[PDB]
């Protein structure tokens, strides 16, 4: 199977200001990611960018998303 | 490195899908570079439904002649064969 279930169970808010937004989102969702809509932002498992608001989430990076898909599993932030 | 055989194709998911089928269809259409629409319009090229033909299908046809009505198994098998299969194999028509 080409589409492996990598980001299963993770709810990530991807802000449209993020560079490479469309490709990042396409690949994240393609590997079982789950995007959170803006109004539902405070309740999400990870945040891309900065811990404001919702510091209860975990901050990651587009580099993190790419490294996860290339290691074919979840990995450290 | 993902395939791109839905690129330029506009999809609308109409009606209710069983279980997580809606999420799965979103995943596959996005993966293969399909563009999913929040709303129906004459820019939609493929309506994906599990429900049966109703007069709104014909109303959308009269405003978009090239529109096609297809079952979610089209998307699933497109993923399985990793190819763009002919949607006519999985079409929805009046009953």
């Amino acid at each position: 199977k080409v589409l492996l279930d990598i980001f299963t169970g993770v709810r990530l808010y991807l802000p449209p200001s993020t560079p490479d937004f469309s490709r990042l989102r396409r690949y994240f969702v393609a590997f079982d990611g789950d995007l959170v809509q803006e109004f539902d932002m405070t309740s999400a498992t990870h945040v891309l960018g900065s811990r404001d608001k919702n510091p209860a989430a975990q901050q990651v990076s587009p580099e993190w998303i790419w490294a996860c898909i290339r290691k074919r599993r979840l990995v450290a932030p | 490195e993902l395939p791109d055989f839905f690129q330029g194709k506009h999809f609308f998911l109409y009606g209710e899908f069983p279980g997580d089928e809606r999420r799965k269809l979103i995943r596959y259409v996005t993966a293969f570079n399909g563009e999913l629409e929040d709303y129906m319009s004459d820019r939609v090229q493929f309506v994906i439904t599990a429900q049966e033909w109703d007069p709104s299908f014909e109303e959308a046809l009269m405003d978009n002649p090239s529109l096609a009505f297809v079952r979610p198994r089209w998307i699933y098998s497109c993923n399985e064969k990793q190819k763009l299969l002919p949607h006519q194999l999985y079409g929805v028509v009046p009953q």
